């Protein structure tokens, strides 16, 4: 009702970090809070953190005497009072720019019954498997991102070389662009003249010419069909990494949800450290 | 990059083709005359002019053309794509295109690709660097050529004029003794004066007494023996950080006179021409009267499965920093089939209430599992657009953006921290936008118009004193609530007595209230000036505006000492990224900086090259250093020398490493050796400044000492020696580890942080001893690592001599210093412990095993691969304590068998205690810096809540009695009695 137990009220958190109060508000709607133990951890502070405009805003409650309050003169008996008031009405009052309420307060008692199996065999087994499938789908992911950035590497060297191989192949024809302009003046006036050897010549030498186009044109072919390929299996590695993040994400989250219920249960943190992966995994 | 036998094609002018045939290290006059002497033969001849008319052309690797004006140059350093020569009359200039391939060498990318980017801003940007480039020149053409000199050859003069008295009382009757050598002679003769003089005496002072007791205006200077360190501006000589360092460790300074007019002679003279492209309706934002509309149209590639994955969205929002100005909008239309959203978002904030540095930060996400209450949402990637441009107008009409992708790690769907800008690469995520028209250019009113609309809209003995000083106290990143933002904007007035808390005040302001952002630049416009290292954190990210970033620059030029910029300047480069723009006041400053400072131009030049690789900022450290190596005189050609020898060293590795990693080691020490001995390479690596210091010099490589070690990574431990004359007084050789393969960007950061906590403990009042030796970062994944010498690691120890007793480490100490020596060996042992269980401890620095850990002779020891420099290889803010194990209880005690139960032990512990406390006291200033080196990319820091575990070790939470029971208890369950 008005006055209840502190720890029994859904929004009261007890101590957890500054940090995890905005991953818990993270991307969550005007109105959501939660109520968590001060980091000074003097009593009495009770920082309260609503989300308005995008923020997650801190406001802090003065106690004294017996009573608690945003600001003085303190006029409420508790912060489950309190609380409930200010669900009930906005904030409006007490700051004309904070025009909201406390609409959705965060719940610790969802992931209580989320979590199933509760039992300590079941709920340890379960970590097990979870933690073997989060750690299988990391060094997953590790290994994709590592082919996605060497492949990011070939296809850009292999744009640089095509280019390089454009850059080669323009020159190459302003080159024989100007021969034949010269040729041209050059075989007519030695066929006026009467003379062949020097015509042979210079046939020979716009042939070598010729083949030496046609070596690189193909080359600069194949570097491009290989480029397109490449692109192609760049697309496909990015197209399974965009797959696998999501995965990932979940089994993190249900394994630090497991964590969290074993935890909660008396159970030795030692046991804890040792059952999960005594290894360098986050969580 | 050939070696075989080489038949190159020529591209005669006529329109001729022949194939000569040459040795790879033929020079390109030989090859034009050789040309030009086959071609008599063939047809065509007439036509063909002499040799001194043409030059060559040919494309490079690097897909450019090159005219190659420059003919000294051999074929193999041309790099060219093709094995093939064209040539054509000249075009262009002889300096100028060879100023550019030096520049462009130096750099790593070609100068002309800035030229083929038509932005305006990077035209603007090219354009305007010029006037800091002269600026600089004719500062450095003042007194010539004492100036050049000093510009080279910059005075190391710590900012202390005064000594810690732990110190000065090591000075007898403040005297400092120092022996002057004299070579002026025949021969190298070599003749040592010893002078026993005070502390403050000038070098003029040190030279008129040097004289007398040679018993004979100043044609003569000092020069520290065995480095290119010079005593040029008349300070005090315990100033400088060579001579104080001696005084430290008790050891013997060594000077020598160098005439004036030999080094003057010696300095080349530097010139620097302007380049070629520098001769190549409105209405205010407030008269508008609407909200911000943005419309989303398509993103023309996804590279998304469409099982796994049914509807993707866009999501958006207003920044500025990190904090939205309004909640963010999200669309959602179409599935990922056929992504086309076509919709007009609007956001619930006014336009003339648009801060001067807001932005756009988008991302394509995926939302997968719609099925269940629970929706996920995926980013699949990122774009961020700056809604004003460099010419103070809201952006207008269509846009398109190539999206980047999302950093490893970075869950959060939109990334404010990113650069502002698109993908240069068009194989990527498309995303055409829309902007509202408003019939005319959308300008920010100036400083006119925000000073009429400012002051126009408007414990506790008058306000409540200790609260403002209690937050000013605090430091920065610590939870601001709602109330402290509303007292703090309401007492702003009488803030200006407290000019420590302009950061909280910024914090206080809300950014999208024009009246309110308008008084806070009136504030800071008539702000009192602040201390540097605090000006420092009104240039991170948390800070965009325009008006705050200057006063921090105004407050660094006023307030910043060289060798202060010098241990800064990894962040003060790290934080160019966080500019929005391309020229701006901090790269101004840090410009005219970097060409009047030779020791800050080759740091600046080498962190900025360090980061070349990552495409996101490529481009603006690639003008940057365009601009740098254009006006840095005559050491772009030491930096490419220094290029020329790390890309030798790059390719070495690379194929040492990944060609033959199967390859066992005594082949692959053959053919290091033989590669080595191979004559390029040889003449490349021989003879450079060393990276690590400009000062030292490298020398003729040891190719006997030169060897890979036994690590996993392959490291190349290169010998090279000192060319210096007096070689002897300091080290007869350089020894250095090659790095390829591992990050040593975190080391870099953890060296910068230790070397400022023993500066800020000494200047204390304590006697820590630390070892933050050279790390350099070079690219991606290389480095240099400086070697120390006469160390070993406690697994080195405990195999030499035959050798599990811990009194190992206790036995070779005591082996190697004997009688007096002992007590001054383990007393350093005791120091260094002390420093490295608190550094490490704050820090959270990893697993230190037997071999990350050496002991040197004279008893100290230190800490080689920091790896993690924070405890985020487990999690972030019980955390990982410091180790102190049992051989280092037993040396500390001195060998008694019951360590906890000697005096020693309590003073450690009392060392600990001081250190610990000046740390936090301290924590502000390393709070800023860990909080500026937030778009490095490291994997470790990435957005605040990594940081925060530096507050989580320091205990910034509680209070100083609460933090030091908190340290003790730490230190005692640490070592269990053990």
């Amino acid at each position: 009702n008005n006055n209840m137990s502190l720890q029994d009220a859904e929004w009261y958190w007890g101590d957890i970090s500054r940090e995890e109060v905005n991953e818990k508000l993270r991307d969550t709607a005007d109105g959501t809070f939660l109520v968590r133990d001060a980091s000074t951890k003097m009593h009495g502070d009770y920082t309260l953190t609503l989300r308005k405009g995008g923020n997650n805003k801190l406001i802090k409650i003065f106690h004294r005497d017996g009573k608690y309050g945003f600001s003085d003169p303190l006029t409420f008996s508790s912060v489950v009072e309190l609380i409930n008031h200010y669900r009930n009405e906005s904030l409006a009052q007490y700051n004309p720019k904070l025009d909201v309420k406390l609409l959705y307060p965060v719940s610790k008692y969802q992931q209580d019954q989320v979590v199933k199996e509760d039992n300590i065999e079941a709920v340890g087994k379960k970590l097990h498997e979870y933690n073997t499938q989060f750690q299988e789908k990391s060094r997953e992911y590790d290994r994709l991102y590592e082919e996605y950035t060497r492949t990011s590497q070939e296809i850009q060297m292999k744009r640089t070389a095509i280019e390089a191989f454009n850059e080669t192949i323009k020159i190459f024809e302003e080159q024989c662009q100007t021969q034949e302009r010269y040729s041209k003046e050059y075989i007519e006036k030695f066929k006026r003249e009467g003379n062949e050897k020097e015509i042979q010549r210079i046939m020979h030498n716009y042939d070598k010419l010729k083949s030496r186009i046609s070596e690189i044109i193909d080359s600069r072919r194949r570097l491009e069909e290989d480029l397109k390929k490449q692109a192609a299996e760049y697309r496909e590695i990015d197209k399974r990494m965009n797959s696998i993040k999501p995965d990932l994400i979940q089994l993190r989250k249900t394994r630090d949800q497991y964590l969290m219920w074993l935890t909660q249960k008396g159970v030795r943190q030692k046991k804890l450290n040792e059952w999960l992966g005594n290894e360098n995994t986050e969580d | 990059l050939m070696p075989p036998r080489i038949l190159v094609e020529c591209l005669l002018p006529n329109g001729m083709i022949v194939t000569l045939e040459c040795l790879r290290e033929a020079t390109l006059i030989t090859i034009k005359h050789e040309l030009f002497k086959e071609a008599r033969k063939y047809p065509l001849h007439q036509l063909l002019q002499d040799e001194s008319s043409y030059i060559f052309v040919s494309v490079t690797q690097e897909a450019e053309r090159e005219e190659f004006f420059d003919e000294t140059r051999r074929l193999c350093d041309l790099r060219l794509f093709q094995p093939f020569l064209k040539v054509i009359e000249p075009v262009g200039n002889r300096e100028e295109k060879i100023l550019n391939r030096e520049i462009g060498f130096a750099i790593g990318m070609p100068v002309c690709e800035f030229d083929m980017v038509k932005d305006p801003e990077v035209q603007d940007f090219r354009r305007n660097i010029l006037n800091v480039c002269k600026e600089a020149v004719d500062l450095r053409d003042l007194n010539s050529p004492h100036s050049r000199a000093m510009y080279v050859y910059p005075p190391n003069v710590e900012s202390s004029p005064e000594l810690p008295k732990h110190i000065y009382n090591k000075l007898d009757k403040g005297q400092i003794i120092v022996v002057i050598w004299v070579i002026v002679s025949p021969n190298n003769d070599k003749q040592k004066y010893t002078l026993k003089i005070n502390h403050d005496c000038v070098p003029e002072q040190v030279i008129a007494e040097a004289i007398r007791k040679k018993t004979r205006q100043g044609k003569y200077i000092l020069k520290v023996c065995g480095c290119d360190e010079y005593f040029l501006e008349k300070y005090p000589l315990s100033q400088y950080k060579y001579i104080r360092s001696c005084i430290m460790l008790g050891r013997m300074p060594n000077l020598m006179l160098m005439a004036k007019e030999s080094l003057y002679s010696q300095l080349p003279m530097d010139c620097f021409t302007m380049p070629s492209y520098s001769r190549r309706s409105t209405k205010s934002l407030w008269v508008i009267n609407s909200a911000l509309r943005i419309k989303i149209l398509c993103a023309t590639y996804v590279n998304v499965n469409i099982r796994d994955i049914d509807k993707i969205y866009v999501r958006t929002g207003i920044y500025h920093g990190g904090e939205p100005l309004c909640d963010n909008v999200n669309t959602q239309r179409v599935p990922c089939s056929n992504p086309r959203w076509n919709e007009w978002l609007n956001y619930d904030i006014y336009i003339p209430d648009l801060p001067r540095a807001a932005r756009l930060c988008l991302s394509i996400c995926s939302v997968k599992g719609r099925k269940g209450a629970k929706e996920e949402h995926c980013p699949l990637a990122w774009g961020n657009i700056n809604l004003f441009d460099y010419t103070d107008t809201l952006v207008s009409g269509k846009m398109a953006l190539n999206l980047w992708p999302v950093p490893h790690g970075l869950e959060d769907l939109l990334n404010p921290i990113g650069v502002t800008g698109s993908n240069p690469n068009k194989e990527t995520p498309c995303l055409e936008l829309e902007f509202d028209w408003f019939s005319s250019v959308v300008k920010f009113p100036d400083m006119s118009v925000i000073e009429e609309h400012a002051n126009w809209s408007v414990e506790l003995r008058e306000n409540d004193k200790e609260q403002l000083k209690a937050i000013s106290t605090r430091d920065p990143l610590s939870e601001i609530t709602e109330q402290e933002k509303d007292f703090l904007w309401s007492h702003r007035h009488y803030c200006v007595t407290i000019p420590e808390i302009l950061p909280k005040l910024l914090l206080s302001v809300k950014w999208n209230s024009r009246d309110e952002v308008a008084q806070m630049y009136c504030l800071v416009k008539d702000w009192p000036p602040i201390k540097p290292e605090q000006a420092m954190e009104l240039l991170d990210c948390n800070y965009p505006d325009p008006m705050v970033r200057g006063f921090a620059v105004r407050c660094l030029e006023k307030y910043l000492t060289d060798d202060k910029l010098s241990q800064y300047l990894i962040q003060l480069v790290q934080v160019l990224k966080y500019e929005q723009y391309l020229d701006n006041l901090l790269v101004r400053f840090l410009l005219k900086k970097a060409l009047t400072n030779q020791r800050i131009g080759h740091f600046f030049f080498w962190h900025l090259k360090s980061e070349m690789h990552n495409k996101t900022v490529s481009q603006r450290f690639g003008l940057l250093l365009e601009s740098y190596c254009r006006a840095c005189g005559m050491y772009l050609k030491h930096l490419n020398r220094q290029v020329e020898a790390m890309e030798k060293l790059i390719n070495l590795t690379d194929i040492l490493k990944q060609e033959k990693k199967d390859e066992t080691q005594k082949v692959q020490m053959k053919f290091l050796v033989e590669q080595m001995r191979r004559p390029d390479f040889m003449d490349a690596l021989q003879g450079f400044l060393s990276p690590l210091n400009p000062a030292h010099q490298l020398g003729n490589l040891r190719l006997e000492e030169c060897r890979i070690m036994s690590s996993a990574k392959r490291p190349l431990w290169l010998n090279w020696e000192n060319p210096d004359i007096m070689s002897e007084l300091l080290f007869q050789n350089n020894e250095i580890i090659f790095k390829n393969g591992d990050d040593l960007r975190q080391d870099m950061l953890t060296l910068q942080i230790i070397r400022i906590m023993e500066n800020i403990w000494q200047n204390q009042g304590l006697d820590l001893r630390m070892l933050p030796y050279g790390c350099l970062s070079i690219g991606d994944c290389v480095g240099l690592i400086e070697v120390v010498r006469n160390s070993h690691t406690i697994m080195q120890i405990q195999c030499k001599g035959g050798g599990f007793n811990s009194h190992t480490l206790h036995q070779w100490l005591k082996d190697k210093n004997k009688g007096e020596i002992y007590d001054a060996a383990i007393d350093l042992f005791t120091r260094s412990c002390a420093g490295y269980c608190v550094a490490t401890f704050i820090l959270g620095i990893g697993d230190r095993h037997n071999s990350n850990i050496m002991v040197k002779d004279d008893g100290q020891l230190f800490h080689i691969d920091f790896g993690h420099f924070l405890d985020h290889k487990k999690k972030k803010f019980e955390r990982v304590p410091f180790v102190l194990t049992q051989d280092f209880l037993i040396v500390i005690s001195k060998g008694a068998q019951e360590c906890t139960k000697t005096r020693e032990f309590e003073r450690f512990q009392e060392m600990c205690y001081k250190a610990y406390l000046a740390i936090r006291q301290h924590a502000n200033l390393f709070i800023n810096l860990f909080s500026m080196m937030l778009g490095s990319g490291m994997p470790e820091l990435q957005s605040f809540d990594d940081i925060a575990y530096i507050r989580k070790t320091l205990a910034l939470d509680k209070t100083e009695q609460e933090a030091l029971e908190y340290f003790m208890k730490q230190m005692n369950d640490a070592r269990h009695g053990g």
